[PDB]
């Protein structure tokens, strides 16, 4: 039961981060950190509490002993976005926290939002997806909600997210309603609605079931 | 230069068994311990087994001690994973790491190297090609894109008019359908200006069905 504090934060370049880890035991053994990026393998950037690994930057440092460590970016640079692990070896297994995922802090941004009907060549095979875009939004935090003729779906969609952007720091996010097209042909009005901080009111795209 | 180099990574039926390699090179390999480490999608990071330098010790994580076992040869600089009684949550990109011993005694651990990763991936779907739907643009900016739809295994590739088009395009991860097959879709935003004038073709690849697929997106007919 190792934690991590917090489990996700914003930043500025230049801004200080700290990150915090409990180990699952008085630590025995050494007390590593590493660096993942998108797509990438992990990276020891600390060992044995404080101690940088041969060619790491000097604005990464760490403290703790006990159960509780500390990981420092004295001032964040634009290739720091990453998820970062604290990782100790207790009761003979390496265990590795849960992790602090790190992203630029930028301005407000209110998504796009755009609905897609299912196309008549797919609904021809029996099945009929619906897409909502929520385009170029920053923070992360959004919420997608589908309606049909005004009941909430629930457990029939499943949505990802990009990776930040390295230009304008905003994501993107792809949900999709799976339904039959039997069900789907019992129904008009299909709705997406789009709760994000950048709105005042949430925004509702919709279409009705056959129309232009 | 000092590289693990891990392989083997393929579908597997749940329930079966498979053995993953990891090459060793640039370092005296038996000088060091070796660590498994994998990564679910979406997930954290997870140690599953070491081996102590001759392979006289072994260790797991309770999640796969009893359906795994690590080994080595260091005649071959290799390190071995063998897997059976497969689940679906075995699924996984599974690197291999070197343990650096130091302090007193050379009791105290860190894991310096690490490869690139091999993919598990345990299904029992078979090869499929996706079908590429066109979401189209609605009746400033306008958005438009391609369904990438029911395919398996992983993964695809997107590009727009041929590489041409770069700019305020976004292709998203790939979700896991509770079919077992995968879905993703790709989007740009245009000029509405342009949705009279210019072409939108996505290009799609899915090389283990050896499907290419070039569709053109437009609005509706109606």
């Amino acid at each position: 039961q190792m934690t991590q504090s917090p489990s996700s934060l914003s930043a500025s370049v230049g801004d200080r981060v700290t990150i915090t880890c409990q180990a699952s035991q008085v630590i025995s053994n050494y007390l590593n950190w590493y660096q993942q990026k998108p797509g990438k393998a992990p990276k020891l950037l600390i060992y044995d509490t404080s101690n940088l690994k041969t060619g790491v930057p000097s604005r990464f440092s760490g403290s703790g002993s006990g159960t509780d460590f500390t990981f420092t970016i004295s001032s964040l640079q634009p290739e720091d976005i990453a998820t970062y692990y604290c990782q100790q070896y207790e009761n003979l297994q390496f265990t590795f926290g849960p992790g602090t995922k790190v992203d630029i802090k930028r301005t407000v941004a209110a998504p796009s939002v755009f609905i897609f009907p299912p196309s008549d060549e797919q609904l021809k095979s029996g099945t009929a997806s619906v897409v909502c875009l929520l385009n170029n939004f920053y923070p992360r935090e959004a919420k997608v909600q589908w309606k049909v003729d005004n009941a909430l779906q629930s457990g029939n969609s499943q949505e990802s997210v990009t990776e930040q952007d390295s230009k304008d720091s905003t994501y993107s996010l792809s949900s999709t309603l799976t339904l039959s097209k039997a069900d789907y042909e019992k129904h008009k009005v299909y709705a997406c609605e789009v709760t994000h901080q950048g709105l005042s009111s949430p925004v509702t795209k919709s279409f009705n079931r056959g129309e232009c | 230069e000092v590289q693990l180099v891990e392989s083997g990574g393929v579908v597997v039926q749940p329930g079966g068994s498979l053995r993953l390699s990891c090459a060793a090179s640039g370092f005296t390999f038996d000088d060091y311990g070796m660590s498994w480490v994998r990564q679910a999608p979406g997930k954290g990071l997870e140690w599953v087994s070491l081996i102590s330098w001759d392979g006289g010790s072994t260790y797991y994580a309770d999640s796969v001690k009893g359906r795994f076992t690590i080994s080595r040869d260091n005649s071959k600089n290799s390190l071995y994973l063998q897997m059976s009684s497969l689940r679906a949550e075995d699924t996984a990109l599974y690197y291999c790491a070197s343990i650096a011993a130091a302090g007193s005694f050379y009791y105290y651990y860190y894991m310096d190297v690490w490869g690139k990763g091999t993919t598990v991936t345990v299904s029992s779907a078979s090869f499929k090609g996706p079908s590429v739907f066109p979401l189209a643009p609605s009746s400033g900016t306008a958005a438009l894109g391609c369904l990438v739809k029911d395919y398996f295994p992983e993964p695809v590739t997107v590009s727009w008019n041929s590489g041409a088009l770069t700019s305020g395009v976004h292709t998203f991860p790939a979700v896991l359908q509770s079919s077992g097959l995968y879905s993703l879709s790709s989007v740009v935003t245009v000029p509405s200006s342009s949705l009279g004038t210019q072409t939108y073709i996505c290009n799609v690849n899915h090389k283990p069905s050896n499907t290419k697929v070039d569709k053109k997106v437009e609005p509706k007919s109606c």
